[PDB]
């Protein structure tokens, strides 16, 4: 089996991308943020406290003939931004882009934090990291990818995120029309449960490539590219109005700048992020200051190749017994 | 309005 689904940015900044997923019987369509940085599939539901629901589409398990309560099981998760949710757990059929999994654990939110209530476009998250990070207790549940792998034509799923434009998430096949050249694969470490890999270096603009090892994670659910402080300082040093701003929380620069590109290594290959993708957006509508798309990871603790980097490439999450991460230009 | 998704 395979599936293929359109993923669309939630706003004109590409802050995040949603992908419709059909849950239950008959199917209830919810738009989820596919998150390779976590391993829970959770949704707003008929169980979520009413005052914490502000525009989202809820799953109602009592209307699904295939839903089953997983007795005794509860979950609680917090994310890097401080947001959180918790609740209980059903299994149900879940389909993405025509690929159906039966008995997928669907985590039903009894409570969600303020940031999720204010995000009207995101109905829940679909976690695609390794199932060791899943937060269901007492027994952890597999992600939708792990449950699909027995039926997939190939144990793989690709992310092709667009720049201010829709993209695609494919499961089970590699679309050779979707990228140019060849894919370079690199080793993944699953010791922390993440799609964790080591970039071989970087260059800014038309400058020299510096070989230096950058361990980071590929996270579709983080917007920006967070790199070590001295690498990010080398980048902004090439942009004449750029400065670090404590008030806004990162490097800002005049919107009227043309920004250099940023290249990162994958083994012997090079991925180039166009300058325009790094120009994330004005800090306020009508501002002449813009927020940059590469920021320091020092405060985070880990380096994160978020959507600004992944949307410059076609990325293959190879979930064979020894996983790997493939990157091609597109 | 960037997002930063487990901790």
């Amino acid at each position: 089996s395979t599936g293929s689904a359109t993923t669309t940015p939630i706003d004109s900044l590409d802050d995040a991308y949603i992908t419709p997923v059909q849950i239950g019987t008959p199917a209830q369509t919810l738009n989820l943020d596919f998150d390779t940085g976590s391993s829970d599939l959770w949704v707003f539901s008929s169980e979520t406290t009413a005052s914490e629901v502000d525009g989202q589409t809820i799953y109602t398990p009592s209307k699904s003939t295939t839903a089953k309560l997983l007795s005794g099981a509860t979950w609680s998760i917090s994310y890097g931004d401080g947001s959180s949710s918790s609740g209980d757990v059903y299994t149900d059929t879940v389909s993405v882009g025509g690929l159906t999994v039966t008995g997928q654990a669907v985590e039903s939110a009894k409570k969600v934090s303020s940031s999720f209530t204010e995000d009207s476009t995101i109905d829940g998250l679909l976690g695609l990291a390794f199932s060791t990070l899943n937060t269901v207790s007492p027994t952890q549940q597999k992600t939708f990818f792990d449950n699909a792998k027995a039926s997939l034509d190939s144990p793989v799923f690709t992310a092709d995120l667009g720049y201010h434009a829709p993209g695609t998430y494919n499961f089970g096949f590699i679309d050779t029309t979707a990228y140019t050249g060849s894919i370079t694969y690199t080793a993944v470490s699953t010791k922390q449960g993440f799609w964790e890999w080591t970039s071989t270096g970087y260059a800014v603009g038309s400058g020299t490539f510096k070989s230096t090892s950058i361990d980071g994670i590929a996270d579709t659910g983080t917007t920006l590219l967070y790199l070590p402080a001295t690498v990010v300082s080398a980048y902004w040093a090439q942009v004449s109005g750029a400065k670090s701003s404590s008030s806004v929380g990162g490097y800002v620069f005049p919107c009227s700048a043309t920004l250099p590109s940023f290249t990162f290594g994958v083994g012997s290959a090079r991925i180039v992020i166009p300058g325009d993708y790094i120009d994330f957006g004005p800090i306020s509508t009508g501002s002449s200051s813009c927020f940059g798309g590469i920021q320091s990871s020092a405060g985070i603790g880990i380096n994160i190749f978020g959507d600004v980097a992944l949307k410059a490439a076609f990325v293959v999450f190879n979930g064979a017994t020894t996983p790997t991460l493939g990157f091609a230009s597109k | 309005h960037p997002f930063h998704x487990i901790h």
